[PDB]
């Protein structure tokens, strides 16, 4: 999964 | 709520001691109770807020994806019947899930939006309530989930045109922002060209503005940066 | 109670997917369910059940821990008065903590010890029994610890005693029981060398008995023998 | 901690 913040 | 009786600046103490000892759904009640007294977050306060339902929300979807996927290996051509447990079982997790984006998009929208002024405060909560309605939309499979897109891609846009005008471009609320619309472009969408070209001049705008920075603020922009370029690189 | 509605193989089969996305008060309500349907437990099912709880008390007690490690810095000489929260929300986690304890036992006396026949089962139970008033134990602090302490020393006990005349010494249960009695005596009971002693005494037996193993039952033995060995190099 | 199954 890609990154989120 | 089950909150309303204990003070502010207890909840807000006790928020921050379920985050030390790593019980969030615990921290997420406490903040949601802070919230519920009515009065204005400020910036640590939002991100304990965001911290909390974050790891709540996290763990939920990384469980619905385990189950999604048994569920899609007993659909397929040779498996054998299992009867409805797994579906049921995803059910209940997905419900759950649901409840706790409702849940925060209920906060954002009672009342903590509408009394956001600030561009820091209100652009942090534009991304909250798209980041809830992104999350809705990846378990939406019904006739509401083109509008449950829309109204991810709504807030995202709002908070965008604010943090443009109103935010420096390393500034991290507005990184992150950009960073996080960018993933509902990609897998959310199914606008793959438009999350690498976001996340590309988001990167790239940043970059130019770091020699403005402290130490300290260099430090904080550089990790998200790292985080674009992270997803550029799984992208391409 | 509220799993009453649901059929003992689906929920045996839910405890499974629980397990698998992480979900262990799922997994744990899910067991209590299965138990609740009155008919003994296999010993996958028995399984189950103690991963379940383990990990749902586990999390209680690391929490617990940080609480109390806050609330002892807060006691000390030079500290400033923060008011009654950390001692609020450290007794929160506690009652929790303690409600669940209260339900696995409850669970082993109503009814899984009493229909416990065969030396597998009925030690399995027992060292449950010893490990959840342990878990009380750790937190007691009033007119019954005593007791507490006890009911553990007597259960653990009894499970000893059974395993020693119904079990090989190499025995996984025969020896997760000894490891941790042997916890017990060092950590509740300030019982350090009889601690050593139980877990030495229990290594060399086993090791005298891995002769007649096969390959998957040497590597489940010598598995938990390295634990004993573990304990034994921090204890001296 | 020491360990515990
Ligand atoms: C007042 C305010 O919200 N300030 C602020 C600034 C930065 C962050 C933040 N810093 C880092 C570093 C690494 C990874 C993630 N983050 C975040 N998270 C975050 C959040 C919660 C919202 C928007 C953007 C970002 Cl980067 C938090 C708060
Ligand atoms: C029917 C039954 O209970 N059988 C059985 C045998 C071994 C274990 C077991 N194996 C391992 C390996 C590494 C670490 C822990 N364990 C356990 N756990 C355990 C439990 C849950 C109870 C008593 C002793 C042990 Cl070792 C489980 C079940
Ligand atoms: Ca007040
Ligand atoms: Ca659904
Ligand atoms: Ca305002
Ligand atoms: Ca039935
Ligand atoms: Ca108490
Ligand atoms: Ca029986
Ligand atoms: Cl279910
Ligand atoms: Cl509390």
């Amino acid at each position: 999964f890609p990154a989120t913040v | 709520g089950a909150m309303g009786s204990m003070e502010r600046a207890s909840l807000i103490q006790k928020a921050k001691l379920a985050e030390q000892a790593e019980r969030y759904e615990d921290m997420a009640a406490f903040m949601k109770g802070a919230v519920e007294k009515g009065e204005e977050l400020s910036c640590e306060e939002r991100n304990l807020l965001s911290v909390a339902y974050k790891n709540v929300v996290g763990g939920q979807r990384a469980a619905w994806r385990v189950l999604s996927s048994i569920e899609q290996k007993s659909n397929e051509e040779g498996s054998e019947e299992k009867g409805p447990e797994v579906r049921e079982y995803r059910e209940k997790v997905e419900t759950e899930l649901q409840g706790v984006c409702d849940t925060v998009l209920g906060l954002l929208d009672s009342h903590l939006i509408k009394e956001a002024g600030d561009a820091e405060s209100r652009v942090f909560y534009l991304k909250m309530k798209g980041d809830y309605y992104r999350y809705l939309a990846e378990v939406a499979t019904g006739d509401d989930k083109k509008r449950i897109i829309d109204s991810a891609r709504s807030a995202y846009q709002e908070a965008m045109d604010i943090s443009k005008k109103e935010m420096p471009p390393t500034n991290p609320i507005r990184l992150g922002l950009a960073l996080n619309f960018s993933v509902f472009h990609y897998e959310i969408a199914n606008s793959p060209e438009e999350a690498i070209s976001l996340a590309k001049t988001t990167f790239d705008e940043a970059m130019a503005d770091l020699h403005t920075l402290s130490e300290d603020s260099y430090k904080d922009s550089t990790l998200i940066m790292q985080l674009l370029r992270d997803n550029l690189t799984l992208w391409t």
